[PDB]
DNA sequence: CGTCCTTTCGGAAGAGATTCAGA
DNA sequence: TCTGAATCTCTTCCAGCACACATCAGGACG
RNA sequence: GAUGUGUGCU
């Protein structure tokens, strides 16, 4: 019906054409016979009839009589929802400025007339006066005058130039403005500056100048002549209990704002003396403010209670808003909630509902069928059938509830496994019947959360919860490829204890015939379900093209393992239930089965393991009582010996030989120490404790502790837990952090202390208040992602590029954090990838990394593939299939047209609650030795000195592949070198953390040049070892005559001639810094590469992830070197010491204010590059993305926050973040314009550049080169184009004013605006609705 | 009896295409008077339809070609 | 706690709120966008039109289920419409094109 | 009844607004 | 002595869901 | 019907 929505300012002829009349009288309903008024804000000739098809007065009261006006009172007959649709208006007496184009921040009304926003309030609210056709005198256009001041000009220059105030002055300015010269002024004017902020302030005035001139808008129309006001149905007075109306806030305004009106008009009439009538005017600016935005002004009006009573921009943002309190999300019917059991009979794709609640959620399904049996003749009789519940409505019930799936919501819809549909079964009770299986999935325990059924209305709504909601459908995570229908805590006990060994039985020697014997026995008590017989098993192997072939085997296992073959279906081999199956073991069966076998296989295999689970669960009887927590016997001894040792500690302190902070960390030492000793001995006494006879002597065994199987299984419990309750619950902290020096020795199964229980609840209250706080902390950055990201769709299936980004492994310096095959599974590659045979194709251009090509990968021992991800995609407003790659949750590449954004954003949000809130180099494997970017000399010690700081030290193994990676840093000597076979376990570079040296490179003779006592150096000579030191002072502690001199060790020949570097023509003049001690004396020879001067000198949590995706800077950021070539300084430290870097080649226009608090990892005399660092600290991702490019940025991002994730032991695809980097860069400024049509400075989409600039290179034209811009997740939804996803985002008045003055319009593209509006997203089936929709135009 | 529409999802290889096709099958057999082309154990339209998908005998060709033909046959016998 | 049909809210007619007066689950926004990621475009606009705001379009559903049909002629949302009249009751001209 | 009337346990971007200190 | 960089006020938002109570112009002159 | 307060459950 309509295909796109327009935003913009409104003329007062534009509001008179909304208005079906003018409000004129501030009273609401007559307080009497409840009936509107004459002209009042709720009025029958206005807006319309108060009663359906009938007139106010009466004389009308039927249909036929539709259309005619009434005589009488002058109220059509018509429908009584008019009053929702007609609006009205007011008529101000005096004009009165728009509080929003006023108040925006910038303010519209101040940025069009170049006046400050403290006098064009202070002339608006009549406190003073501003000039207009100031003439031939000498006053200008844009002159404020106080009152004084206007009594002066009067007295010297009172001709009929006039000076006015209030909001009809700022119309008359407006309007007097001429938009087009005011334009060429200005562009004039920036062509012709030089000031960068004078630059910036005037490109933001032209383009809202040419946005004024481009749009059908006029500057004056933010004044508002005319006022509408809501229909009253919009802003209704509801009856409370009593004759009483309860308050309209909107009506409150309303009645405020006309009676100033209207005191006004009646004080123009009597032509009132001038002050009056300003006071009034000023009073009806005020009522109007409050109206419009209550609260932007100094203090927002209260109705009553003194609280702000809701304007109209009140109830448009935030949280109670309309957009996300009724348009985002919506109350439903068909729904209902209840709390959840188990039901453990259920299938995987069964829900139980009760039958009391499906009655009434069916209920019009049990109409149209009681209607249609002829068991009724009307909806009356059918629904007292239904009201009286008789036996035959329960029938019907169960044949309406047969195959219509149900949504089953959890409330914290974290990810969209939380909403699943599920068969009904119709049950006796109250509470909604949750299969066990999917309780993981939606992170629902049965403590007492509840559930929400919602009921498929239409067929495609039963279809897409059936084909795509359903429980069987999701077998696997859409964050990752992990199974999601894994057995948890009851199940995997029940495996466990089932398929376990026990080393005697009541038939252990006995040889079985198969599995069904095996049941035989063990039910009849003749065997143990621990023997260890052997079984003559046939299991199947699809080696052959998909055909099952048997084979026949004698095994020797126990009865429980041959008791569970009966339960594995037919392709999986035998060696998958023949051991111990703990949660792993059983949760990679059933990965296993998934892969070989398919989904139906897995689907009937997950609910035979888990009734199979729950049933010899409950035959063990695995209990839990007080002697199966197992103190050790030797728990005390070695509290003891911790107690002498912290008193030998205590008397080693009273005597002074250690200090407070020693004897703290050796006591904690010691203390964990303990600790670990009790934990292992507690460990042991319980795993190995059971020892049997074995029908010989005696023998050991794993045990059949009952909390240690619970604990091994991993069913319910850890080593910590299992700890703090055998063994002792260890070093607890305070709030702040700092550990308690004495730990609690004790433990839960033999009490705590008064004092040890107290000090447990620091660290206890720590991490209940940090899951308290984190809740809101993990929303609001969810939020943030899904409506930054959330409109990606897959939309193209293949975009053809030759870009990606070079997945590696990652690698810290030790174990590698992620493989290759991790990284690199179920994505596209952008390039064949070379074989060791090198110049030889191993893989394909555009082939799928499944499993099969990765492990071909591995053999061939590759270790950089480069791989086409989301942010190198060329689509436009969209992601091509191919640049995305596996869906993850399905095994094959994504669907065309399904929403990517959103998946994203879920994956990486629902975690968030897992995560807080609050030397040299040891080789250690075997393996080569490279280095990157070598700039080293050897030292006359024999060994090598690098001389740059980005060098990488890199550990190969013997295949080829990059194992392990360190930092070297500047003056590092070496203990091997590049190319040679290091062994494992031996430091290959040593240097100092402290005592940044200087050195050199070749011997020589040393000569101070520009270095005499007093004038650059200080006499502070150190005491400790007697040598004159030669130490240069800093900028502020020495003289005004080090200033201008720069100290310089040159080293010389021994003819004192300038010693050449190789390589270049420049000599070897070192330039020293501050703080550089010289240890060496005149006239001594160096050596090769000795230091002649020597300079002495983090949140891992939510923050942290949030602070990487909103690109906050931070506090101290990393310094880059923003152009290559040799660096020097400039002036000496002029506020701040200035950093200039000169090209080679080029010019040298680049220079840098740097704090002297940074110490500059450069000296005067290196060669930087782009991209080094000239400072250390943490990179701010701006810098990166401007100076490495876009892949660095993206690979900085993802590796930041993989960190974050994967150091909690959370696994998330990194498709996700990659989404969501590449959301973060949609913006692209201009550098210059070409032949295209945007402006310089231009802050434009890099979607329209990219289209522009490909249209223009198809001509004969060139385009327009920029500069891809970085934003914030918050930064990048509000500027989007799109008015409505931004305004239902955040800031929804700050937004509106500048779409508003902006005309801007929205295509309803997204998935927020279609969502907003009421049709199909297009996102899944309605991908291929608006397929055909934007085809039919 | 429906669990699992992964045949279906195999012979009409989108998923999304699949709610679709399903859907103007079972609105076919529900608001119009055409007969399911399968022995129905007593399931519903959308279960009947999904399971002729399964089958093979239905997809978006097949039904477009049959709707095409009965509009011309239609068409023919309006005279 | 269970809801077909019942009484409605007034300015936005969307059904009431809590187990008192008869009212109905909230889809909140968090559930638009577990709608969103499976790709479910008919469930959540049946959700947030038939089952909600759009009157015209809610009894026709309610004739078409107690008729045999399961079929819904959507509409647009009558919150929608509340939002664009209270945007215009400020200085502000939002309309729909064509 | 009828009817008229008038404080204070926040943290980031960002937009004025001032200062400064330099030529 | 006009100008870019460093401080100075003011804006916005801070997960979802049920359920109890209280208050809804009322003071006062005619 | 709107707001506020408070409790509680997730
Ligand atoms: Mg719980
Ligand atoms: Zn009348
Ligand atoms: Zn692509």
């Amino acid at each position: 019906e309509f295909d796109a929505i327009k935003i913009a300012l409104a003329s007062p002829d534009m509001i008179r054409s909304w208005s079906f009349g003018e409000v004129k009288k501030p009273e609401t309903i007559n307080y009497r016979t409840f009936k509107p008024e004459r002209d009042g804000l709720f009025c029958a000739r206005i807006f319309g009839p108060v009663k359906d098809y009938e007139c106010l007065c009466g004389k009308y009261k039927r249909l036929k009589h539709r259309g005619v006006i009434c005589e009488k009172c002058g109220v059509e007959v018509t429908q009584t929802k008019v009053r929702r649709e007609r609006m009205g208006h007011i008529e101000l007496a005096s004009p009165t400025a728009h509080i929003w184009f006023l108040k925006s921040l910038p303010s519209r009304i101040g940025l069009l007339l170049d006046m400050p926003l403290r006098d064009i309030e202070r002339v608006l609210y009549f406190e003073s006066y501003v000039v207009i056709e100031g003439g031939m005198t000498n006053l200008e256009r844009q002159q404020i005058l106080t009152e004084e001041q206007y009594l002066d000009a009067l007295e010297e220059f009172g001709d009929e130039f006039d000076a006015k105030m209030g909001a009809e002055a700022i119309q008359a300015l407006l309007k007097s403005m001429d938009l087009e010269q005011e334009c060429e002024q200005l562009r004039e004017e920036l062509n012709e500056t030089n000031s960068e902020t004078k630059r910036k302030k005037l490109t933001k005035r032209i383009k809202l100048l040419e946005a004024f001139v481009q749009s059908g808008n006029k500057p004056e129309w933010m004044i508002l002549t005319v006022l509408p006001v809501l229909p009253p149905d919009l802003r209704p007075l509801v009856p409370l209990d009593g004759g009483r109306f309860a308050t309209s806030d909107l009506n409150d305004l309303y009645r405020r704002v006309i009676n100033r009106n209207n005191r006004l008009k009646r004080l123009l009439d009597l032509a009132a003396p001038d002050i009056i009538v300003r006071n009034e005017k000023r009073m009806l600016q005020e009522a109007v403010d409050a109206l419009l935005d209550n609260g932007r002004r100094g203090r927002a009006i209260t109705g009553s209670n003194k609280r702000p009573l809701k304007s109209l921009a009140d109830m448009i943002k935030g949280k109670q808003g309309r957009f996300r309190q009724n348009l985002l999300g919506k109350r439903v019917d068909y729904s209902g909630r209840s709390v959840i059991t188990v039901g453990p009979y259920l299938r995987l794709h069964q829900c139980g509902l009760p039958k009391k609640m499906a009655l009434e959620l069916f209920k019009p399904f049990i109409y149209g069928k009681l209607e249609l049996r002829g068991l009724a003749t009307t909806i009356k009789a059918a629904k007292k059938m239904v009201e009286r519940e008789e036996a035959v409505v329960w029938d019907i019930l169960d044949e309406v509830i047969r195959e219509h799936p149900v949504l089953l919501n959890r409330a914290p819809t974290l990810h969209r496994l939380g909403i699943q549909a599920f068969e009904p079964v119709l049950i006796e009770g109250k509470a909604i019947q949750l299969h066990p299986l999917v309780c993981a999935a939606y992170n629902a325990d049965f403590d007492g959360d509840q559930m929400a059924v919602h009921v498929p209305l239409t067929l495609e709504a039963q279809l897409e919860a059936r084909a795509l909601m359903m429980s069987t459908n999701n077998i696997l995570s859409p964050a990752n490829g992990e199974p999601i229908i894994v057995p948890s805590q009851d199940v995997v006990l029940g495996l466990y204890y089932m398929t376990r060994d026990c080393v005697n039985a009541k038939g252990e020697g006995m040889v079985l015939t198969g599995p069904k014997e095996a049941e035989r026995l063990y039910r009849s008590g003749l065997a143990s379900l621990h023997a260890r017989v052997k079984v003559r098993i046939t299991e199947y192997e699809k080696d052959a093209n998909g055909e099952l072939v048997a084979k026949t085997s004698l095994k020797d296992t126990t009865v429980g393992r041959a008791i569970l073959w009966m339960i594995v279906p037919k392709g999986l081999p035998y060696s998958i239930v023949n051991q111990a199956l703990g949660k792993k073991a059983i949760s990679k069966m059933l990965n296993t089965c998934y892969r070989i076998l398919g989904l139906k296989p897995t689907v009937i295999f997950a609910d035979q393991i888990m009734y199979t689970g729950f049933a010899y669960a409950a035959r063990s009887g695995a209990s839990v009582g007080i002697d199966d927590m197992v103190i050790p016997e030797k728990k005390h001894e070695i509290i003891s010996e911790a107690e002498a040792e912290v008193a030998e500690i205590q008397e080693q302190f009273q005597s002074g030989l250690v200090t407070a902070g020693e004897r703290y960390n050796k006591v904690i030492d010691i203390w964990a120490a303990a600790n670990d000793r009790v934990s292992k001995a507690m460990m042991d006494n319980l795993q190995t404790e059971t020892v049997i006879n074995r029908d010989g002597q005696e023998e050991k065994q794993v045990s059949f502790n009952s909390i240690y199987m619970m604990a091994d299984s991993g069913a319910r419990g850890s080593a910590a837990q299992i700890r703090q309750l055998a063994g002792m619950r260890g070093l607890m902290a305070k709030p702040d952090g700092s550990i308690i020096e004495t730990p609690i020795t004790a433990n839960f199964r033999e009490g705590l202390n008064v004092l040890q229980y107290f000090i447990s609840t620091h660290g206890a209250r720590k991490g209940l208040a940090d899951t308290a706080l984190k809740t809101a902390n993990s929303g609001y950055l969810t939020r943030r992602l899904v409506d930054v990201a959330q409109d990606l769709v897959v939309t193209e299936d293949d975009c053809g590029t030759h870009e990606g980004i070079m997945m590696t492994p990652v690698i810290e310096g030790g174990d590698v954090k992620e493989p290759l095959r991790d990284r690199v599974l179920g994505r596209v590659t952008a390039e064949d990838v070379l074989k060791p045979g090198t110049a030889d194709i191993l893989v394909p251009r555009n082939t799928l990394l499944h499993e099969q090509w990765c492990d071909l990968l591995e053999e061939n021992s590759v270790d950089a593939v480069k791989v086409r991800s989301v942010v190198s995609c060329d689509t436009d407003f969209g992601v091509c299939a191919h640049c995305y790659g596996r869906d993850l949750a399905r095994g094959h590449i994504i669907n065309k047209g399904e929403a990517i954004g959103v998946i994203a954003a879920q994956s990486i949000g629902e975690p968030g609650t897992q995560l807080t809130m609050r030397s040299s180099i040891q080789v250690k494997n075997k393996g080569s030795i490279k280095l990157s970017n070598v700039k080293s000399v050897v030292n006359s010690s024999g060994k090598l000195v690098i001389t740059s700081r980005n060098t990488e030290l890199k550990l190969i193994d013997e295949f080829g592949r990059t194992k392990e990676s360190y930092k070297v840093p500047y003056g590092a000597v070496l203990a091997k070198g590049d190319g040679e076979q290091v062994a494992g376990g031996e430091t290959v570079a040593n240097w100092d953390p402290h005592t940044m040296p200087v050195i050199t490179e070749v011997s020589g003779f040393v000569r101070f040049t520009d270095m005499i006592d007093g004038q650059t150096i200080t006499r502070q000579t150190d005491e400790l070892t007697g040598l004159s030191s030669l130490v240069v002072l800093d900028s502020a502690e020495r003289t005004a005559g080090g200033k201008d001199l720069r100290p310089a060790l040159k080293i010389v020949d021994a003819q004192g001639n300038d010693v050449l570097i190789p390589g270049t023509d420049m000599p070897a003049q070192y330039f020293l810094p501050g703080k550089a001690i010289v240890q060496l004396e005149d006239g001594v020879q160096i050596s090769s590469g000795d230091t002649l001067a020597r300079i002495p000198q983090i949140t891992g949590g939510l923050p942290r992830v949030a602070d990487l995706f909103e690109a906050r800077r931070p506090k101290e950021p990393a310094i880059l070197a923003e152009i290559s070539g040799i660096v020097s300084f400039g002036k000496e430290t002029k506020g701040k010491r200035r950093l200039v870097i000169t090209p080679v080649d080029g010019s040298d226009p680049y220079e840098e204010m740097i704090p002297k608090w940074r110490q500059l990892n450069v000296f005067e005399g290196e060669r930087v590059e782009r991209g080094d660092v000239i400072s250390d600290g943490p990179e701010a991702p701006h810098d990166i993305l401007r100076l490495r490019g876009v892949h660095a940025v993206t690979r900085y991002i993802v590796n930041e926050v993989q960190d974050v994730y994967r150091l909690q032991g959370v696994k998330i695809n990194d498709k996700h973040i990659e989404v969501i980097v590449r959301q973060m860069l949609r913006k692209a400024t201009i550098v210059n314009a070409g032949s295209s049509d945007f402006l310089e400075g231009e802050q434009v989409e890099y979607s329209r550049v990219k289209i522009a600039n490909r249209e223009l290179e198809a001509n004969g034209k060139v385009g327009a080169t920029y500069s891809r811009d970085l934003l914030g997740i918050t930064k990048a939804s509000l500027a989007t184009e799109s008015f409505i996803s931004a305004a239902s985002f955040q800031e929804t008045t700050r937004v509106l004013t500048e779409a508003a003055v902006a005309g801007k319009r929205d295509e309803l593209r997204g998935l927020k605006e279609n969502v907003i509006v009421g049709r199909l997203i297009p996102a899944g089936t309605g991908y291929a609705y608006h397929q055909d929709r934007m085809r039919r135009r | 009896a429906r669990v699992t529409v992964q045949d279906a999802v195999e012979k009409i290889g989108n998923r999304f295409d699949l709610v679709l096709v399903a859907a103007r099958r079972a609105r076919q057999m529900q608001v119009g008077g055409k007969d399911p082309l399968v022995p129905e154990e007593n399931d519903k339209t959308t279960v009947i339809a999904l399971r002729e998908i399964e089958e093979g005998l239905i997809n978006n060709q097949i039904l477009d070609v049959r709707e095409r033909q009965e509009q011309q046959e239609q068409e023919a016998a309006e005279l | 706690h269970a809801r077909s049909t019942g009484s409605y809210s007034l300015v936005t007619q969307q059904p009431l709120g809590g187990k008192a007066q008869f009212g109905g689950q909230r889809f909140g926004e968090m559930e638009v966008w577990a709608l969103e990621a499976y790709g479910a475009a008919y469930t959540l606009q049946e959700m947030l039109t038939v089952k909600s705001d759009d009157v015209n379009g809610r009894t026709k559903m309610y004739k078409n289920i107690v008729d045999g049909n399961h079929q819904m002629e959507p509409g647009m949302p009558e919150s929608f419409n509340v939002l664009l009249k209270e945007i215009r009751s400020l200085g502000i001209n939002i309309e729909l094109e064509d």
